[PDB]
C-alpha cells in the first residue's frame, strides 16, 4: 500500500542530464530515508546513497559519487535524482526504495519503487511496424493451434505487448528484444486450442509509449 | 566494506536444504539484510538481520560477525531468481554480487511451431521467417537453420525466456530475418532443434506455395 | 467510651496526628535497560533490577486550623526525604542507570495536541535526541536539567527545565487538605472532604470515579469489620482506591485484619471505564493511564512487575517476575482503634512507548507499556507502642 | 621639493596623521513614513526627511610600527561620535522615527537562503511581527534589543540579540589597516596595500571589483594633475571607487580642485558587471547590492534621494528629490600637497522589499529599494589651519 | 492557475451538521486566507467568516458565530466549515475564496471555489426518470425541428445534462429547476436542422450525484 | 455598514455606458470592490480600490470618500449579470444587495414548439403536456393552456431562462402536469401564447390522434 509510484522511462543525449522523482504514499515521509539503487543490465545492484529528510543530510558513495547530486526530496512528497555527465555505461535500470533507519545503522529497505530504465544514447525514437503470424495452411486438426507476434524495428524500450485487449493471459509468454543494428525486435507466442480458431478473433495489441503508437493488427486464416 | 557470496549458480531438484554463504571482509557484527529479486520485479526484502522478517516464508539465516549463511527448508518453483545479501553496518551499506539459482525439474522436450512471412511483411519490402521453441528443460539447445540443404549461420536471432516461476520451462524464439529478393531465391525452409531429449531433432519445414 | 481516639486539641490522638512517631522508608527500585540498540530495531527489551534506594521520611502536619463547630480540621503535610545508605545498594549520585528519556517523550505529547507543534518539531530536527539516556540514580528522581525543555523555557517561562520523577518534593506539600474529624460520628474519622478547593476531581469522564471517598490510607476510623470496604485516596494515584478483606493476622501483640486491594481496580470492568481518559479502549487489565494528572506525559501506572495484570504485559518486556509476597499492596490495621499497624504500598511508574512516523528517535521499537521505576512505602509499628495499646 | 609630505617620527604631517587637526562632522537624515498601511496595499510609498541630527567625530590612530626600511606603515583609526545639539534638529533620546523592521527583513533572508530555516520560519509563525515598527532615532543607530534576535541569541549565542546601523561603531576601529608611504615614492603616499590581511578582496566575482586600489579615503599625493583619476577605498561602500575633475574652486585662500563621483561608479556598465554577485541580475544603476558586505541583510547602496540613479527607482518612492551640491559627493583638494581642503561625502542606506507569499508580514507590498536613512560626513578647513598652509616652496 | 476544489453538492436532515472543504492547489497555502462566503439563491451575499493558517486566526461575522466553525488543514491547504444546528433558512450555495494579510481593512477574493449547494430538508433523496419529448407527428416542413428532454420528479438538485454528451451547445437550453410537493423537475431544448433526423441519433445525457445515477434515452420519432 | 446603491436593474444597450453606485453608512475612505457574478459561475472581482482591476479588460471605477460609481464605456452583451459591493473596511465587510445588467435589442419572435406527452411516460401512468417557447426578446410573456376551449390554470409549471451571453434572447419552458385518465378524456390540447412581437396570439396546438 506504500505505493512507491516512479516514474517515466526516458533517453537522453550523451553528456546531457535526466532527473527522476519517486513520490511516495501511504506513509508520513519523514523520518524515512528513501535510497537509492542502481542496476546495470547483468544484476549486481550498487547503492548509490540515500537523504533522510527528517534531520537534512545526505549520504554518497564516493568513487560513484561524482555523478549524482540526491537534492533535497522537497519535505513535501516526491524524490529527485539529477544524473549528470551521462555516459553510454550508465545506461540502467534505476530503483528506490525507503528505509526506516536511524542513525548509523541501516534498518533495511521496506518497499521498492518498479524503477526506470534510463537508457543513454544518442539515437532516434522510430515507432514499430507489427506483422501477424498465422501458421501455414492443412488446418491444424491437432488439439492446439499457435500464432505470434514480430513488432520489428523500434526504439526505444520498452515496448508493451497484450493480446485481445488483455482477457486472453493464459497461453502466452512474450519473448525479450534483441539489439539488431541500432533497432529493437521481440516475438510473443500465444497458444490456444484449436477449438476457437479462427471464429473466435484473437488479435495482438502493441503499444509504444516514446512513438506514441497503437497497432491492433488481425490474424488471418 | 566489500563483501562477496558464493557460489554463482545452483540448481535444487526441487525441496532440498540449500546453503547460501555470505562473507565480508570486515567484521558486520549481525546486520545482514538478505534480498530477493525475480525476473522483471523489484527486489524484495526477506530477512532483516539474519533474522526472520517479512512475513512471507521459512527462508532461515544465521551467523554473527563474518561468514552469514541463508537456508532453505524447502525449494518450491516460485523461489527463482538472484539472492543479494546486505551489510548494514558499516557505510556504504554495500551490496554484494548476485547468486542466482536455476531449478531443476523433469527433462521435457520442446514442441516447435514454425511461421513464414507474413504478406504484410512480404508487400513492405522485408521477410524475417520465425520459428518458436516453447516449454522445454534443461536451458541449453541449439537451434539449425537451413532454407533447404544449404545451412544458414547468419542472421539468426535467438531471444531466451528465463524458467517460469510455475512450471520451471524455457522458451524460446528464432528468427531467420531475410531480404525480399533474397527470400524469394529458394523454395523450400526448415527449422529444426536438437535437445537432449530424443537425439533425433525436432523437425518443421514448409514450401514457398 | 472510645472518645479518646477523636481529633481534637487535647487527645492523645493529636500528638500521633501532627508527627507520627512511626518511622516510614520509601524505596526505590530502577529497570536498568540491557539491550537499548536492539529496541528499536524492533525486538523485546531486556530490563534489569536496581536496588533498593531506601529513603526515610519525615512527615509533618503544617497549618492547623480547627473549623466549623470543631468538626472539621485543615493541614497541609509536608514529607521530607533523608538518604538512608544502609539500606541502600549504593550512592544514588554515584551508581548510574539507563531509562528513557521521558522528557523528550512529553515533548512529543505536547507536539501532538497543538501545544507548540511547529516550533517542538522544529528544535527535534535540529538537536538530535536519544530516546535512551544515562543519568546517575539521584538524578532521575531529584530533578536534572534537559536540553529540549531548557530551550523551551525560554519561550515560556513557566515550565521549569529541570525533570524529575519526584522534582522539588523534598520539604514540601502536596496540596491543602480539611479533614473530617470525630464528633460528627466515628465513621468519618479523619476522613477526606474537601481537596484544594474542588470537593470531587474533573480529571475523569464519569461522575462516579471522580469522587473522593474515605481517608487519605494514613489513618482509619475505629471500629472495622471485616464486613465493610475501606476507601482510600492517595494524593498520587489520581483516584480513590478501596481495599477488601483477605483474613486475620496478628502483629506484634495486637490482632490485625489485612486488608489488601483487589483486581477489579485497574480491570477493564465497566466500573472503571471511565477511568480511561478516552471513551474506548481501556488499555487492559491490570493498568490505568495517568497522564492527565500528571503534564500530559505518556505516564502509565500499574503494580510492580505487573502484579494483577493481563500477560500480554509481561511477556512484552524481559525481567518482570510477577508474584505474592513481594508485589502485592497490603494494610494491616487494627478492627479495635483503627490505628494501623503495617503496610507496603507498592505502585509502579511506566511510559507508554511506540514507534511514529513523524519521528525518528523511535525507530521500528514496539509498541508496549515500557516500565522505568516501582517503589513500596512500608511502615512497621515499633515495639514500645505494642504494649501501650491498653486498658480499653 | 615636496619631501616634507612623507611621514616619519617628527615630520608635521606625520602629527596632523595621526591626530586629524580638522573637525569631522557627520549628520544622519532619516525618512519618516507616512503611509504604512498604504504601503501593504500594493501602493507607492510615501516618507519624510527628518534631518539633522548631528555628531562631532573625533579621529586619531594607534598600532603604528614602521616595517620593512620604514616604507611601509601599519595603523588602526578611530572614530567617536560626539553629539552635537545645536546644529541638530531635536534629540535623538526623545524624537521617533517610522521604517522598516529590518531584523525581521534579514532574518527572513537568512531563512531564504538556509541557515535556521525550519526554525525561524516556525518562530516567525509564532511571534507576530509588523512591518514597519516605531523607535528612538537613537535607538535606530545606536542599537535596540527587539525581540526576534534576542530569541535567536539563545539556540546560536554567536549573533548579539542588539540590531543598530552604526551600532557600537563608537570607539572601535574598521579593522586592520598597513599603509604605503612616500619614501620609495610620493605616488602612493597613502595607498592601502593590505586591509586584513587579505592583498584583495573576495566579496564579489571578478578580479578588477575586488581589488583594493587608492587610499583609506582622507589624504592624497602631491603634485595632483587636473586629469587624474584618483582611486579611494572606503570601508562602508565595500569597493574602490574612483572621482574625476569637475571645476576649479579656491576653499579658503588655497587654490583647490573638486573632484566628485562619475555616473559610471554603480552603473550598469561591463565594468561594474562583476558586482552582479546575482550573477548578472543588475539591478537599475545607481544601486550596489552590498548584502555580502553587510551580514546577510539585503541593503542597498545608493547616493541621497537616488542621485545619478535610474528613473525606475526615485519614481517607486513619492518623496524622492535628487540634485547637486544636497547630494553630490565630492572633495576639494589642494593640487600641491593633495591635502584635503573641502569635502563632502554622501552615503544612503535602502533595504530591499518585495511581498512573498511564504511570509504574511510583508503582505501585498511592491517589489523595490526602499530608502532608510543618509548621512553627510563633511570635513572643511579653517584659517589658522590654512594660514599654517603657508608653504608655498621652501 | 490557483485552482479551488469545492466538496460536492450535500443534503442534510435539519438539525443534523455539515462539513465542506475548499481544497486548494496551485500557491502557496499558508499565507491566504481563504475566505467562506454564503449566498442563498437569492443572491444575498453574506460574508461567514475568515481562517488565517498563519497564525491560526478565526474571526467570524457574529451572525454566524453561533452556527459555523472554520477549521485548517495545513497539508493538502484543504479547508473546512462545521454548520452545525441545521434549518431549512440554511439551504444555501457556499462558495470560498482567497485573500491576503489583514490586521486591519480587507483587500479581496482573487480566485474562487466552484459552490457547494447545502440543502436543508427532511425528504429522501429520489432518482430522476427521463422522458424524451419528440415532435408532434406531420410536423414535416420546417427549416429547423426543435425537440425536448423531459426530467421529472427528481431531488435533489443539481442534475447535469448534456445532450450527445458535449457535443452539441449549437441551440440547447437548459431550463431552471422548479418543484412542488417536495420533487424537482425540469426539461431542455436544442434546435436542431430538419434533414440530420433520425440519421444521426440524438440522446439526452443527464447524471444526479446525491444519488449516483445517469441516464440516457434516445429519441423516438 | 449597510451598502445599498441605485437600485437595481437596466438595460444600457449595445453602446451606451452606465453607472451603478453604492452607498456607505461610514466614511471607508476608498475600500470597494465589485464583484462580477454571472448567470452560472462563481464571482468574479472587477475593481479594486475603486482604480484597480486585474485581467477582466475595458471596466473602470470613480468616487471615493462615502460613494462610488462603476462604469462600462464600451458595454456588449457577454457582461449581463450581477454586481456587488463590498466594504473593505470595519468588518464584516458585508456585500451589497446587487443590480442587475440586462440589455435591450431588436424585438425577436419566439419559436413555440409543442410536444405531445411520451409514449414512456403514458405506460408509466402520468401525462405531461410540454410547450417551449426560446429565443425572444422582450422578457415579458404569458402563456394560456387550453384543451377543448378549456381554461386550465391549475397544474401548470412554468421556468424562464436568462438573457444569453451571444444573443440578448429569453426562453420559457412551460409544462401541463396531468393524470393518464385526465389526459384521455379531453383530445385537443393548445398553448397559445400572446408577446409584444405579434398582434392576436400565437398558437402551437395539436389533438390525441
Ligand atoms: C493517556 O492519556 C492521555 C491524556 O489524557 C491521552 O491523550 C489524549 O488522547 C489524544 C492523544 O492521542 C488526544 O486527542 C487528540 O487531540 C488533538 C488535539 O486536540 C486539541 O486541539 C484542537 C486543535 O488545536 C482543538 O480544537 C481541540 O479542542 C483540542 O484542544 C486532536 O488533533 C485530535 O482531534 C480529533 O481527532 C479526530 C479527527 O481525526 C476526531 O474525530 C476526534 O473527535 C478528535 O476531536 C484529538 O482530539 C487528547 O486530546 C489527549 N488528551 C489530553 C488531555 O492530552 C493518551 O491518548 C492516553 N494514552 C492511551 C494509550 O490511551
Ligand atoms: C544581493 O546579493 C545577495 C548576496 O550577496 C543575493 O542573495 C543571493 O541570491 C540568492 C537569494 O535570492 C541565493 O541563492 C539561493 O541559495 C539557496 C541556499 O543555498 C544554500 O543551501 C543549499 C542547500 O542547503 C546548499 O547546498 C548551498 O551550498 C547553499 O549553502 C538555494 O537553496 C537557492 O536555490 C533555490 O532558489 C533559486 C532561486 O534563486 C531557484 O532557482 C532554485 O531552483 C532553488 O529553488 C539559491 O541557490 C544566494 O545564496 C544568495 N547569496 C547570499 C550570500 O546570501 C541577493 O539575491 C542580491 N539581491 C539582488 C536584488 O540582486
Ligand atoms: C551635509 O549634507 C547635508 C545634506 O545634503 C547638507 O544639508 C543641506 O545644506 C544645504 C546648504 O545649507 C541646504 O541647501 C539650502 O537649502 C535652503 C532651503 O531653505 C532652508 O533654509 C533654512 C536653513 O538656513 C531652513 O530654516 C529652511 O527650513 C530650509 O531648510 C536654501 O535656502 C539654500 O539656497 C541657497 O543656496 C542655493 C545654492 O544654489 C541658491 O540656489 C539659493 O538661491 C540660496 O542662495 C540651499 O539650497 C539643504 O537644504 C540642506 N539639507 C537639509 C536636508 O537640511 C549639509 O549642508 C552638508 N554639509 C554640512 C557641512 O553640513
Ligand atoms: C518493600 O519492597 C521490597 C520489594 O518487594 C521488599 O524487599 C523484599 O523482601 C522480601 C522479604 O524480605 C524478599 O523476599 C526474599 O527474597 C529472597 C530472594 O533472594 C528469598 O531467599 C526469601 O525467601 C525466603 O522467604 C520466603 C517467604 O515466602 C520463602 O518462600 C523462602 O523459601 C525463604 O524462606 C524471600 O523470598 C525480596 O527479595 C525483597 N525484594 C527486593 C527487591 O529486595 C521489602 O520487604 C518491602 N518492605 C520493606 C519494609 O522494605
Ligand atoms: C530532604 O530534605 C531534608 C530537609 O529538608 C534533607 O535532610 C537534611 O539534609 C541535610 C544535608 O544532607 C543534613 O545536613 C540534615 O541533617 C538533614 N536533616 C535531617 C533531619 O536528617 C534531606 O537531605 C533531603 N533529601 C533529599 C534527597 O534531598
Ligand atoms: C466513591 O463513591 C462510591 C463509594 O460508596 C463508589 O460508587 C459506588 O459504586 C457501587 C458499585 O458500582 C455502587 O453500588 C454504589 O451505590 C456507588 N456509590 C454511590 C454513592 O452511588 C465510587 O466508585 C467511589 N469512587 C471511587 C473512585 O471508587
Ligand atoms: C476491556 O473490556 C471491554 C468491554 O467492556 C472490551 O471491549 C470488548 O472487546 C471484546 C473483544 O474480545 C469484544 O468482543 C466486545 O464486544 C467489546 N465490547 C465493547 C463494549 O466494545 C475491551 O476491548 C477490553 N480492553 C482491552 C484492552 O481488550
Ligand atoms: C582597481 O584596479 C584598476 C585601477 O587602475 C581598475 O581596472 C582598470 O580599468 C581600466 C579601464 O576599465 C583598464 O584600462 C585598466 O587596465 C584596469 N587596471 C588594471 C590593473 O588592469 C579596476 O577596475 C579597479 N577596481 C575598482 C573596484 O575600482
Ligand atoms: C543592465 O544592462 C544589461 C546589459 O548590459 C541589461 O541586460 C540587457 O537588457 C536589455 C533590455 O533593455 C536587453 O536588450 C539586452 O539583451 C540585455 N543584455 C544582457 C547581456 O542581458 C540589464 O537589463 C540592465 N539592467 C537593468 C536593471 O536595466
Ligand atoms: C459522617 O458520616 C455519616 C455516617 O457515615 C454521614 O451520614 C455524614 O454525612 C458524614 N458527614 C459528612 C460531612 O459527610
Ligand atoms: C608605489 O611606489 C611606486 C610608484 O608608483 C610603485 O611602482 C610601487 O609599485 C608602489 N609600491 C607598492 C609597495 O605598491
Amino acid at each position: 500500500e506504500v505505493q512507491l509510484q516512479q516514474s517515466g522511462p526516458e533517453l537522453e543525449k550523451p553528456g546531457a542530464s535526466v532527473k527522476i522523482s519517486c513520490m511516495a504514499s501511504g506513509y508520513s515521509f519523514t523520518g524515512y530515508n528513501m535510497n537509492w539503487v542502481k542496476q546495470s543490465n547483468g544484476k549486481s545492484l550498487e547503492w548509490i546513497g540515500n537523504i533522510d529528510p527528517y534531520y537534512g543530510d545526505t549520504r554518497y558513495n564516493q568513487k560513484f559519487k561524482d555523478k549524482a547530486t540526491l537534492t533535497v526530496d522537497k519535505s513535501s512528497s516526491t524524490a529527485y535524482m539529477q544524473l549528470k555527465s551521462l555516459t553510454s555505461e550508465d545506461s540502467a535500470v534505476y530503483y528506490c526504495a525507503r528505509s526506516r533507519g536511524s542513525t548509523s545503522y541501516f534498518y533495511g529497505m521496506d518497499y521498492w519503487g518498479q524503477g526506470t530504465s534510463v537508457t543513454v544514447s544518442s539515437a532516434k525514437t522510430t515507432a514499430p511496424s507489427v506483422y501477424p503470424l498465422a501458421p501455414v495452411c492443412g488446418d491444424t486438426t491437432g488439439s492446439s493451434v499457435t500464432l505470434g507476434c514480430l513488432v520489428k524495428g523500434y526504439f526505444p524500450e520498452p515496448v508493451t505487448l497484450t493480446w485481445n485487449s488483455g482477457s486472453l493471459s493464459s497461453g502466452v509468454h512474450t519473448f525479450p528484444a534483441l539489439l539488431q543494428s541500432g533497432l529493437y525486435t521481440l516475438s510473443s507466442s500465444v497458444t490456444v486450442t484449436s477449438n476457437t480458431w479462427p471464429s473466435q478473433t484473437i488479435t495482438c495489441n502493441v503499444a509504444h509509449p516514446a512513438s506514441s503508437t497503437k497497432v491492433d493488427k488481425k490474424i488471418e486464416p | 566494506i566489500v563483501m562477496t557470496q558464493s557460489p554463482a549458480t545452483l540448481s535444487v531438484t526441487p525441496g532440498d536444504r540449500v546453503s547460501l554463504s555470505c562473507r565480508a571482509s570486515q567484521s558486520i557484527s549481525d546486520y545482514l539484510h538478505w534480498y530477493q529479486q525475480k525476473s522483471h520485479e523489484s527486489p524484495r526484502l526477506l530477512i532483516k538481520y539474519q533474522s526472520i522478517s517479512g512475513i512471507p516464508s521459512r527462508f532461515s539465516g544465521s551467523g554473527s560477525g563474518s561468514d552469514f549463511t541463508l537456508s532453505i527448508n524447502s525449494v518450491e518453483p516460485e523461489d527463482v531468481g538472484v539472492y543479494y545479501c546486505q551489510n548494514g553496518h558499516s557505510f556504504p551499506f554495500t551490496f554484494g554480487s548476485g547468486t542466482k539459482l536455476e531449478i531443476k525439474r523433469a527433462d521435457a522436450a520442446p514442441t516447435v511451431s514454425i511461421f513464414p512471412p507474413s504478406s504484410e511483411q512480404l508487400t513492405s519490402g522485408g521477410a524475417s521467417v520465425v520459428c518458436f521453441l516453447n516449454n522445454f528443460y534443461p536451458k541449453d539447445i541449439n537451434v539449425k537453420w537451413k532454407i533447404d540443404g544449404s545451412e544458414r549461420q547468419n542472421g539468426v536471432l535467438n531471444s531466451w525466456t528465463d524458467q517460469d516461476s510455475k512450471d520451471s520451462t524455457y522458451s524460446m524464439s528464432s528468427t531467420l530475418t531475410l531480404t525480399k529478393d533474397e527470400y524469394e531465391r529458394h523454395n523450400s525452409y526448415t527449422c529444426e532443434a536438437t535437445h537432449k531429449t530424443s537425439t533425433s531433432p525436432i523437425v518443421k519445414s514448409f514450401n514457398r506455395n | 467510651i472510645e472518645k479518646k481516639i477523636v481529633l481534637r486539641n487535647g487527645t492523645e490522638a493529636f500528638d500521633s496526628w501532627e508527627k507520627p512517631p512511626l518511622p516510614v522508608y520509601t524505596q526505590f527500585y530502577f529497570f536498568n535497560v540491557t539491550n537499548p540498540e536492539e529496541i528499536l530495531r524492533g525486538e523485546t527489551p531486556r530490563v534489569e533490577e536496581v536496588g533498593p534506594y531506601t529513603y526515610r521520611e519525615l512527615r509533618n502536619k503544617a497549618n492547623i486550623q480547627f473549623g466549623d463547630n470543631g468538626t472539621t480540621i485543615s493541614a497541609v503535610s509536608n514529607k521530607a526525604y533523608v538518604f538512608e545508605r544502609d539500606q541502600s545498594v549504593g550512592d544514588p549520585k554515584i551508581d548510574l542507570i539507563r531509562t528513557l528519556n521521558i522528557p523528550v517523550l512529553t515533548v512529543i505529547e505536547w507536539s501532538q495536541v497543538h501545544f507548540l507543534r511547529e516550533i517542538i518539531e522544529a528544535m527535534l530536527k535540529a538537536y538530535q535526541q536519544k530516546l535512551f539516556v544515562t543519568h546517575t540514580v539521584d538524578e532521575l528522581l531529584w530533578g536534572y536539567k534537559d536540553e529540549i525543555l531548557s530551550l523551551i523555557h525560554v519561550f515560556r517561562p513557566d515550565i521549569s527545565p529541570y525533570f524529575g520523577l519526584f522534582y522539588e518534593k523534598n520539604g514540601t506539600n502536596d496540596g491543602d487538605y480539611v479533614f473530617l474529624t470525630g464528633e460528627d460520628s466515628y465513621l468519618n474519622f479523619t476522613k477526606i472532604v474537601e481537596w484544594n478547593g474542588k470537593t470531587s476531581l474533573d480529571w475523569w469522564i464519569t461522575d462516579k470515579c471522580n469522587m473522593i471517598n474515605g481517608t487519605d490510607g494514613d489513618s482509619f476510623h475505629p471500629l472495622i469489620t471485616k464486613d465493610e470496604v475501606l476507601y482510600v485516596f492517595p494524593s498520587d494515584f489520581c483516584r480513590s482506591v478501596y481495599i477488601t478483606f483477605s483474613d486475620y493476622e496478628s502483629v506484634q501483640g495486637l490482632p490485625a485484619f489485612r486488608y489488601k486491594v483487589p483486581a477489579e481496580i485497574l480491570a477493564n470492568t465497566s466500573d472503571n471505564a471511565g477511568f480511561c481518559i478516552p471513551e474506548g479502549n481501556c488499555l487492559g487489565s491490570g493498568v490505568l493511564n495517568v497522564s492527565i494528572c500528571k503534564n500530559g506525559a505518556p505516564i502509565i501506572m500499574s503494580f510492580p512487575h505487573f502484579y494483577q495484570a493481563d500477560e500480554r504485559f509481561v511477556s512484552a518486556i524481559e525481567g518482570m517476575h510477577p508474584n505474592q509476597e513481594d508485589h502485592e499492596t497490603f494494610v494491616d490495621i487494627n478492627p479495635l482503634t483503627g490505628i494501623i499497624l503495617k503496610a507496603a504500598k507498592r505502585f509502579q511508574i511506566n511510559i507508554y512507548v511506540k514507534k511514529l512516523d513523524d519521528f525518528v528517535e523511535t525507530g521500528d521499537i514496539r509498541t508496549m507499556v515500557f516500565p522505568v521505576m516501582y517503589l513500596n512505602e512500608s511502615v512497621h509499628i515499633d515495639k514500645e507502642t505494642a504494649s501501650r495499646l491498653k486498658s480499653m
